[PDB]
DNA sequence: ATCAATATCCACCTGCAGATTCTACCAAAAGTGTATTTGGAAACTGCTCCATCAAAAGGCATGTTCAGCTGAATTCAGCTGAACATGCCTTTTGATGGAGCAGTTTCCAAATACACTTTTGGTAGAATCTGCAGGTGGATATTGAT
DNA sequence: ATCAATATCCACCTGCAGATTCTACCAAAAGTGTATTTGGAAACTGCTCCATCAAAAGGCATGTTCAGCTGAATTCAGCTGAACATGCCTTTTGATGGAGCAGTTTCCAAATACACTTTTGGTAGAATCTGCAGGTGGATATTGAT
């Protein structure tokens, strides 16, 4: 009944570190973490669209929101991944 | 007979406690305190153990970080001993005022 | 045929869209790719934290990442540290002792 | 009750904080501060509790309260 | 075209200080103050609704939001004024 | 024909405030009839509190018109407004203060 | 146009002394003036970078006072008196 | 010939500037500083005059507020002269970077 | 830096149990396919307001000199806070069983959203009042030499 | 103590820049209808809390001793504040052209909105296993003392 990002955090753990496990208290941290960045990114994106008298939060809002929220370098790569995932997904 | 010099054990406890991550306030006295404070806002309250545990975590994280900034103010004054004017200055520059 | 798999992501693009839709606004609408983009950067960031956190645990020859390892990973990195001024419950602090306090 | 936050405990917290030598007056100072801290957080937590027509302060009520004082905590539901 | 809170700030001014004017820069400040506090209330209120799986923002949300944002005495008095106006309004 | 502001005994515009609540939240978001009223009420009360103290300040300086300097004096001088308003008031200056150590022995 | 450079030195020693005076400072060490310039520059970089990010997003070439007011709110230095 | 003793004019100036509200940095050089920094981010930018007005008010608000804290740190060290290490202690505790 | 004798700390290896991970089914999303809406990018365009330029003039920045007094260095001794091994009162913990009461769920009255067609309040410039910004000139400190 | 030298008031004064009023369309607030939910409102679970008891086991409180640190007092090199002369560069007044906001319009590519089909992720019990926390004993760090 109560959803979580546990499943997906563990999946990501197994790519960068197939060897490694994660304790449940640590998994709690990653959860709080993913919820927090999600809510920051989401908040800034809504704000952006409102400042510009728009209504649809597009990936353009998200991207700018990332430039505003993430320290450069974390932001560079985060812009890559998103641009990647998006082009690859619009290829049918 | 064996004695360590003032400060030697102190530095040992710094090293030990900066190494560990357990709560350093005792659970029960702390629970007593949280409940008493809360009573002044709403009566016969009940607390999730998780909520008491969050409060203690936040509290100790807060105090430990405040002791870091208090030490900096003490060192600024060519001391080695923190004093309440060190806590007062830190809280002032922090905006908790 | 799911949108996460289509975008080549581990993170749940469908769910992220349903959450975004619930953020803004009465009026509000949410682009197709916005969900994809969001999910993309949430995944990247947790990979970055788990990467470093993994190293911290290997450098202690343990298999399971704990909150200590997340704390050491995050505080020991300039940018993750800037980004995350949350309190990592049970992570403790980075060992550090001011020069002036060491014995002569 | 505040006195139940004992001196060796305040000592331990300061040690984690890098403190080597502690003035004798720090202990009453530290309790006054810890007390202002908990009062500010709990008041907000209880306000979230009452809003939800509950008699039980949940961990989420504290996590939300901490987020409002700008003391975000990871590990307890957000 | 561009809305403002000026004629309302001015009305209220005449009530408390019938003799006193307000330079336009001071009114600019007053406008920023109103829009600010409005955003904080609305923000806190929408978040309150979210934490309780409710989709409507009622006067009951606003009142909690005010207890959370406003300190001590300002809160007691603002609650009385809000309660008073609502029960006056709900008198058809 | 009467306005909702009037119906609530308020100067602040209830309709407009009801219309900004709809505008900003949530998605599937609903705004009650009395959420707007309650909001106009506390916006108006706070405006009154600030203008009450600001006005006193400019009477203490024998001038008729409130300036940002007066707003700043009022807010910094009131323990609770000072806590509520941690913003920067353009044109405001600061509250005259000189630590004792600096005063010539 | 003309090349812009060394403009931080346009924040003169007397301007920094005046700002310190409003801050209640009685005596100023000679090394304060270059510290202050350094700190002002980091302040302005951060605010202007964010402000310009708002400009670029909205596809404008002109930084508005709204772009600056939003940038400051982000940095937790909320400003009153320009906001419309 | 008449000389005020070291520090007397300084207290006059604190009183003067704490009483006034005008900007204390000259406008033109500050405008220049802003355009220099802005340009190192994106070429060909313009500025509404109020955008530069906003930056200057925030900038002076920030600096005045930082000298208050700086001044507390100097006094805490039982000095009367603010120094770079005071500004550094202020900013460390403020959570600002460095 | 060696002599000694504490104690501390640091590997290496060890054994269970508290947590983790792997296994097996049921609903609420997540994905499809259709049918509308619609918001926001076009493509013109009216028209602020932003970048320049010019030009005159005094409000200020710059640079120097001179020495007052502040910060930094040094010495000292009173006494505050660290270390210690003692003695006991409080926290820890771990089931038990009762129970308060979060969290469901099922049900409809009130409260909300729409929606076409009213009426009015408030914004944008014109049109008039008028505070107050500093200009000036002497009475009241305030400061610093003697 | 007194002057002497400046700085600071504090009140009075007059048209200018900026404020308070005055006048017209447009968006928006209002009163009608009808159609849809929302979230109390009751009534009953099961969690999961509080309140027990009851040891043994810590961890705290207590008092003594004195190392060593903080604060006070003293000295002095020289950094920094005050004052002055000089003149540049900011300010201010006012134009010019036009770049580029921002106000209208059309109108597809992109969304919401169903209604069904099909999948996955959450829960609750199985099935190992990481590593806590315990042992040893080797080397280290600390402190007294030819």
């Amino acid at each position: 009944r109560k959803e979580s990002y546990s499943i997906y955090v563990y999946k990501v753990l197994k790519q960068v570190h197939p060897d490694t496990g994660i304790s449940s208290k640590a998994m709690g941290i990653m959860n709080s973490f993913v919820n927090d960045i999600f809510e920051r990114i989401a908040g800034e994106a809504s704000r952006l669209a409102h400042y510009n008298k728009r209504s649809t939060i597009t990936s353009r809002e998200i991207q700018t929101a990332v430039r505003l929220l993430l320290p450069g370098e974390l932001a560079k790569h985060a812009v890559s991944e998103g641009t990647k995932a998006v082009t690859k997904y619009t290829s049918a | 007979p064996h004695r360590y010099r003032p400060g030697t054990v102190a530095l040992r406890e710094i090293r030990r406690y900066q190494k560990s991550t357990e709560l350093l306030i005792r659970k029960l006295p702390f629970q007593r305190l949280v409940r008493e404070i809360a009573q002044d806002f709403k009566t016969d309250l009940r607390f999730q153990s998780a909520a008491i545990g969050a409060l203690q975590e936040a509290s100790e994280a807060y105090l430990v970080g405040l002791f870091e900034d208090t030490n900096l103010c003490a060192i600024h004054a060519k001391r080695v001993t923190i004093m309440p004017k060190d806590i007062q200055l830190a809280r002032r520059i922090r905006g908790e005022r | 045929v799911s949108r996460s798999q289509r975008a080549g992501l581990q993170f749940p693009v469908g769910r992220i869209h349903r959450h975004l839709k619930s953020r803004t606004t009465s009026h509000g609408r949410v682009g197709a790719t916005a969900a994809v983009y969001s999910a993309a950067i949430l995944e990247y960031l947790t990979a970055e934290v788990l990467e470093l956190a993994g190293n911290a645990s290997k450098d202690l020859k343990v298999k399971r990442i704990t909150p200590r390892h997340l704390q050491l990973a995050i505080r020991g990195d300039e940018e993750l540290d800037s980004l995350i001024k949350a309190t990592i419950a049970g992570g403790g602090v980075i060992p550090h002792i001011h020069k002036s306090l060491i014995g002569k | 009750n505040i006195q139940g936050i004992t001196k060796p405990a305040i000592r331990r917290l300061a040690r984690r904080g890098g403190v080597k030598r502690i003035s004798g007056l720090i202990y009453e100072e530290t309790r006054g501060v810890l007390k202002v801290f908990l009062e500010n957080v709990i008041r907000d937590a209880v306000t979230y509790t009452e809003h939800a027509k509950r008699k039980t302060v949940t961990a989420m009520d504290v996590v939300y309260a901490l987020k409002r004082q700008g003391r975000t905590l990871y590990g307890f539901g957000g």
